[PDB]
């Protein structure tokens, strides 16, 4: 009941920019490899045992905040289900210690190896140390992101990644088919140790706000050419397109005379042989249609691309000049290849973008259909393997041979101008891709509601590192963490990507920054009006107004805010130190501001706005959802109903609804070993629970699922379904196989609606409402469900003192949504008599009004912490690796909810 | 929108360069509708010399042009339609720049009125503010994103030195004008010269800006002095030798309107110097604008005159101040407004320098001598009444928002205990002390509650009073 206190250490992850994933036709090899060392330790640097861990973890959900999280807090590896850890005595996995058997088990020491083995095939995970197996496996966990290696660890740690090659010598043989990481390093990165998931760094004049970093998707490996089924081209078209590959024959080979090719009945890259090089004639047919299949598809690409080209000229296709090669840079038989002489053709600003999309395209082509016959791709070229450097869509390539095939579909493009042939740019229409969430794109940083503002005139600066979309400006202490600034009327921000204001909307202000451009904030509360000066100039609207915002209401105050968006970084200076301000005695302080923390010991506490889905109560006046607490009557139990209050109506608001109850259901800590009346002596001494879900009618059953959540389920998925329930099997086993343990973890046990409705014709909005049953026996740790009173197939089994919340969610298609009924069965206590002590032998269903309906928010405000760990990472050298360190300890208290097992 | 590069290129670069050359061509001419149609023809050239694409004051660098003919077009060319083959022959009756420049420099230092120099100021003049401009940009002294691109060499010579020496000279040439009658063309030049003073360097301020604009603090003071002198002694005869001074605040209206555009622009440019490293010069020209000020803070002619002014001439006042955003690539009171009157914009504008006199320590005494300007007492009568209450400036350990103003203060690297002399505190009290005190009478004018819509008699009467 209290809320518990008690001292922890603050945990770091850290991770080289290895990612590395799984999808159908991607191009990244499927095993992977890597070690990490440990230096040294010290087991207990403060009162609480020093935290270090070695695994994998998935780019889309591992992001493991510094301070509170789940447990106990110092979140690392394994401390949710995104990630699965290794700590020398136990397999980590969603918070849950699961101890397994080495050969000298003990916990991660100095001169300790560790081997991570990654097979996205299984998919499995599997640890060794010291070169002896660790019998013990993670596999069958999800797959939809990318995989990079992680360490976890608190203050007084010092370890090593090994990742082969010139990053660190292997201390062990990786195991045959596994690749070392530093292959899958991509060709436009080098590799480095970063942070995962900063909001905030040390810069050279103090600390760096960061906004969120752009990730990849494992599908972003999948090329993705356009579509070329539609095989028809003009009859003009075709007999030119052998053509084409006759001359682009002669460009590609004369760019091998710059190399210093000469001719050879081999065709080698090194030797600098080549039959093809004499001419487009000379050269074998056979070999010229080796590009035909290609060739063939850039002609079809503009049609494709939506290009319209024809006939335009036909004269000058008859007559053009031929450039040949010079004499003096000669091959070795004594011709000269003729490719078209097109010095006299020019291509348009337009027809520029169409090469570098005609380029992407036949990269596209020809990495999926190396994909197709087994490449993959490696930083390291190795033909036997079939591993390339450039098998990599097309974005992802470097800019050196990105340029090169550009030119290479220019005169392509030329030759085709050459002729005279009319080539028509595509109108091009543009797509957003979102590769982020909606929520996962802004990052609102605002001063702590303590240093709010009601009187006298207040200064502060924001320099721009980055020049995106950053806003900065005032905002009042009820500010939502998930409504863009100004969007409302909480906050008066300056939106310097553009030159805007923020205020109820958006109008036109000032003028867009620079890198490096301070802007200073300034509000008046004794004229209520708010300056914004960039560089120390007085931004100006649209006219002579001075002042940005005019005529505000003091009200409960204002605080400093600033907004970053995906990989912006800013720095704010609420001027603490009066001397670090940049332009303050240019512009602020003749006219009587002073900066926000003037005179201050500590500097400003400041709270970010954390995208970690939480369950919070449903408001009261939300204006979309209604709960209402329906008493209980002779035949139905209390209820918790939900209800849609504007549906049908305009601005509607229909999305994806995530529920829970405010309070979880707890497994015995050990389990047993292997009319319509309750019989007293049964009621009384039964372990299992009950609770329905009444889908009303006109709901559809296919948008409900209905089960139970663990206190970590943090998924705010608007396309939901059971393919996106977290999971994971940890097997056990002994010296040689022989699996004698194989658990199944998970954070959300539901059924679909779905499953619960007959093929009919039509009719599915049935005359009657769906009323799926929940069972639970705390002493088994067996669930089932019934769907009109039918056993369902579905079960699940969960392991003693697993804490489950009864949740459902759902897409509202009905006024009346779903219906939380806290009844009972026959010999079959409700679930008042399991959430509540008191209750344990009371058979009569109750909901206390601690029992209540709580929704998903997907951003909540968090307090950043005044101090960080400082980690050193450089890389020791070819042979050493790249090296992690930290030594400085730091703890903070926190205050531990114990039913939401959160602190 | 820059469309000089690409729409101006092969046979509209001849058409306009007849039509430039021909415009130009009137300087050999004397004549009525000459005169009438010079503001036209003005502001036609101006607009086409930031809009030529080729530097046809300088024809020794056209080699390096590619934006002429003479670079996309060939020889063999060029000839079916009739050039005369070479660029330097294109319009032989311009002289070169370096050469143009000279000509209105002996020009300005001689003390020229502007009867023997129509064409000068209204045309050739104009072109020179908008000719330069063009070619900063494009010449030497560009900031250069040329890593990849460098090879070509630069196809002109301006640089800032060009700017400045034409902006001093414009200068120049409106004070040897200063006190004529009638000069429609002050505003013209005023409107004109804007491109070019962004680029003047701060030798200026001292050399020109300082004695030009406290010749005009001192003709104001004369002037109310003469308008004092009237009220003094009251008779019938005061209203003839009150459009004197309506005259003469007409003039000096005029002339502040012909120079003040000028300095805001350049204070603009210049307040981030002066305050990070304090100015000498800076703080006396604060003392020389803000005197003019309280003259027309305190005279009432001076009042009427200058609105007088901005209506009947249709000045912009909303051109001067936003033309820095626009510059920089960013209703109610548009047709005219005290808030962006020019005036008071200089002040406001140049208020900081000369707070940045006066320590924090002082702050006590700006309120201490405003009570004393509120209850209309003259300038000496506040510097005895400052000397005798030295005592009461603030103390550092009783405040704590002093203990960090003084610190800042004192870090600036021309503050010196030696400057705070008992004469000097008490004289740098007394000018912002006069200012402060008559700006806030503006911003807050304060004559509400004295006539409110009150509804005296017309709203049930307004029928038999018509």
């Amino acid at each position: 009941l209290l809320l518990q206190t008690n001292l922890i250490n603050y945990v770091t992850s850290i991770r080289p920019n290895i990612f590395v994933g799984r999808a159908e036709g991607s191009t990244q090899y499927g095993k992977w490899y890597f070690e990490v060392m440990v230096d040294e330790v010290v087991p207990f640097l403060t009162a609480q045992a020093t935290h270090l861990r070695v695994g994998w973890a998935l780019t889309e959900g591992y992001s493991p905040y510094p301070g509170g999280g789940e447990g106990w807090g110092g979140n690392g590896v394994g401390d949710d289900l995104y990630s699965y850890g290794f700590d020398g005595l136990h397999l980590w996995t969603g918070h849950v210690a699961r101890p397994v058997t080495s050969p000298g088990q003990h916990l991660l020491a100095p001169e300790d190896v560790v081997s991570c083995c990654l097979d996205l095939s299984v998919p499995s995970i599997s640890f060794r140390i010291n070169g002896c197996p660790v019998q013990g496996v993670f596999e069958a966990f999800n797959l939809d992101g990318l995989f990079f290696p992680v360490v976890s660890f608190s203050a007084g740690v010092k370890v090593r990644f090994l990742l082969g090659g010139r990053h660190g010598e292997f201390k062990f043989l990786p195991p045959p088919g596994y690749a070392p990481c530093h292959e899958a390093v991509l060709p436009r990165e080098r590799l480095r140790l970063e942070p995962i998931k900063e909001y905030r760094r040390e810069g050279p004049r103090g600390p760096h706000l960061v906004g969120p970093s752009r990730c990849l998707s494992h599908t972003d490996f999948v090329p993705c050419p356009v579509d070329t089924v539609q095989i028809v081209l003009p009859p003009h078209l075709e007999r030119i397109r052998e053509k084409l590959a006759e001359n682009i024959h002669e460009l590609w080979a004369l760019t091998r005379i710059e190399q210093g090719w000469t001719y050879g009945p081999v065709r080698d890259d090194n030797k600098r042989l080549h039959p093809c090089l004499v001419n487009f004639h000379s050269l074998p047919e056979p070999e010229r249609n080796y590009n035909l299949q290609m060739s063939g598809e850039t002609l079809k690409t503009l049609l494709a691309l939506g290009c319209h080209v024809g006939m335009a000229d036909e004269k000058a296709e008859d007559n053009l000049k031929k450039t040949k090669l010079p004499k003096t840079y000669m091959m070795s038989n004594g011709y000269k290849p003729a490719p078209l002489d097109l010095s006299h053709v020019r291509l348009t600003p337009a027809q520029t973008t169409l090469v570098d999309r005609l380029a992407e395209n036949g990269h596209n082509v020809w990495a999926r259909d190396r994909v197709a016959q087994g490449w993959s791709y490696s930083a390291v070229q190795d033909i036997p393997a079939r591993r390339n450097p450039r098998l990599v869509p097309y974005r992802l390539l470097d800019e050196a041979t990105k340029r090169s095939n550009r030119d290479s579909l220019c005169q392509a493009v030329r030759t085709l101008l050459g002729y005279g042939y009319n080539i028509e740019p595509p109108d091009q229409e543009p797509s957003q891709v979102e590769n982020q969430s909606r929520w996962d794109r802004v990052r609102i940083f605002r001063a702590e509601k303590s240093y709010t503002v009601q009187s006298g005139r207040w200064y502060f600066e924001f320099e721009a590192v980055t020049t995106g979309e950053m806003r900065v400006g005032w905002a009042r202490p009820e500010l939502r963490p998930d409504v863009e600034l100004g969007a409302d009327e909480l906050a008066y921000v300056f939106n310097g990507h553009r030159g805007q204001r923020w205020h109820l909307g958006s109008e036109p202000f000032g003028r867009p920054w620079q890198s490096g451009d301070v802007v200073g904030c300034m509000i008046d509360l004794t004229e209520n009006t708010i300056i914004f000066t960039l560089n120390g100039e007085v931004l100006m609207s649209d006219s002579g107004s001075e002042t940005a915002f005019r005529e505000i209401e003091i009200g409960d105050g204002f605080l400093p805010v600033c907004s970053l968006g995906p990989g912006q970084v800013g720095h704010l200076n609420l001027g603490q130190d009066v001397s670090s301000l940049r332009f303050f005695a240019i512009c602020g302080l003749q006219e009587g501001f002073e900066p926000f923390a003037i005179n201050m010991q500590r500097p400003v506490t400041t709270w970010f706005s954390k995208s970690l889905p939480q369950f919070e109560p449903v408001p009261p006046e939300h204006p979309h959802y209604e709960v209402a607490r329906m008493d209980g009557t002779v035949d139905t139990p209390p209820c918790l109903r939900l209800a849609h209050r504007t549906w049908g109506s305009q601005n509607s608001l229909v999305e994806m609804l995530f529920l829970r109850l405010s309070l979880p259901v707890q497994f015995h800590q050990h389990f047993r070993c292997t009319d319509n009346r309750d019989d007293p002596e049964i009621i009384l001494n039964t372990t299992t629970y009950y609770y329905s879900v009444r889908v009303f009618a006109g709901q559809e059953p296919s948008c409900v699922w209905v089960g139970w959540v663990t206190p970590d389920y943090h998924q705010h998925d608007m396309n939901f379904d059971l393919s996106k329930v977290r999971a994971v099997t940890v097997t056990m086993g002994d010296e040689q196989g022989n699996v004698h343990s194989s658990l199944k973890c998970s954070n959300c046990y539901m059924v679909w609606g779905g499953d619960f409705v007959s093929p009919g014709q039509q009719g599915r909005i049935s005359h009657t409402d769906l009323v799926i049953g929940c069972l639970v026996d705390l002493a088994t740790g067996l669930m089932t469900f019934t769907a009109n009173g039918k056993e369902s197939n579905t079960f699940f089994q969960v392991e003693p003192n697993t804490k489950l919340f009864p949740a459902v969610f759902v897409l509202p298609t009905h006024q009346n949504v779903i219906q939380f009924e806290l009844g009972k069965q026959k010999n079959i206590m409700p679930l008042s008599a399991a959430m509540f002590l008191s209750e344990r032998k009371n058979p009569a269903p109750q909901c206390p009004p601690r029992l209540e309906v709580q929704m998903l928010m997907p951003v909540s405000w968090s307090r950043m912490p005044n101090h960080f760990l400082q980690v050193e990472t450089r890389r020791a050298g070819e042979r050493l690796g790249w090296a992690v360190q930290c030594q400085d300890p730091l703890t903070m208290m926190a205050l531990h909810i114990p039913e939401e097992n959160r602190c | 929108h820059q469309f000089g590069d690409d729409v101006i290129l092969d046979d509209v670069q001849v058409s306009c360069y007849r039509t430039l050359c021909s415009i130009y061509s009137l300087g050999t001419t004397k004549n009525t509708y000459v005169e009438k149609l010079r503001p036209a023809l003005g502001e036609c050239l101006a607009r086409l010399a930031a809009a030529m694409p080729v530097a046809f004051l300088e024809p020794q660098l056209n080699e390096y042009n590619a934006c002429s003919v003479y670079t996309t077009k060939s020889p063999r060319e060029r000839a079916i339609l009739g050039l005369p083959n070479s660029v330097e022959e294109m319009c032989p009756d311009i002289p070169v720049l370096d050469r143009l420049m000279a000509d209105i420099g002996g020009l300005a230092e001689s003390g020229a009125r502007y009867t023997e120099m129509p064409h000068v100021i209204e045309i050739t003049l104009p072109m020179l503010c908008s000719y330069l401009p063009r070619w900063w940009e494009r010449g030497p002294e560009a900031p250069p994103p040329a890593l990849p691109a460098g090879a070509p060499p630069p196809c002109t010579a301006v640089t800032s030195d060009h700017l400045n020496s034409l902006l001093g000279n414009i200068l120049r040439i409106i004070v040897n004008n200063l006190g004529i009658d009638e000069a429609t063309w002050m505003k013209r030049l005023a409107v004109f010269a804007q491109p070019i003073v962004s680029r003047a360097r701060p030798e200026l301020l001292h050399s020109h800006f300082i004695p030009t604009i406290g010749r005009l603090r001192k003709r104001a003071g004369k002037v109310v002095a003469e308008e004092e002198q009237l009220r003094l002694e009251a008779k019938a005869e005061a209203e003839e030798g009150e459009l004197l001074v309506r005259d003469e605040f007409s003039v000096l209206c005029r002339d502040l309107y012909a120079l003040y555009p000028l300095l805001i622009r350049y204070v603009d440019n210049n307040r981030a110097h002066w305050l990070t490293e304090p100015n000498a010069n800076a703080e006396e020209l604060f003392r020389m604008v803000g005197e003019i000020f309280i003259y027309w803070s305190k005279s009432h002619n001076f009042k009427r005159e200058e609105q007088n002014f901005v209506v009947q001439n249709e000045i912009n006042n909303m051109s001067f101040l936003t033309a820095d955003s626009k510059s920089k690539m960013a209703r109610r009171g548009d047709r005219y407004s005290v808030q962006t009157s020019l005036i008071v914009a200089t002040l406001k504008k140049m208020l900081p320098i000369g707070l940045n006199m006066c320590a924090p320590t002082d702050q006590d005494l700006i309120m201490l001598a405003k009570t004393r300007y509120a209850l209309k007492d003259t300038d000496e009568e506040v510097r005895e009444f400052l000397q005798n209450n030295l005592h009461l400036q603030g103390k550092v350990e009783g405040s704590p928002s002093l203990r960090w103003q003084m610190a800042l203060y004192r870090g600036l690297p021309g503050r010196e205990e030696d400057a705070d002399d008992p004469e000097k505190i008490v004289r740098r009290v007394q000018e912002v002390s006069a200012v402060l005190y008559h700006l806030e009478q503006t911003e807050h004018p304060y004559k509400s509650k004295k006539a409110v819509w009150h509804k005296l008699l017309s709203k049930q009467r307004r029928r038999a009073v018509v």
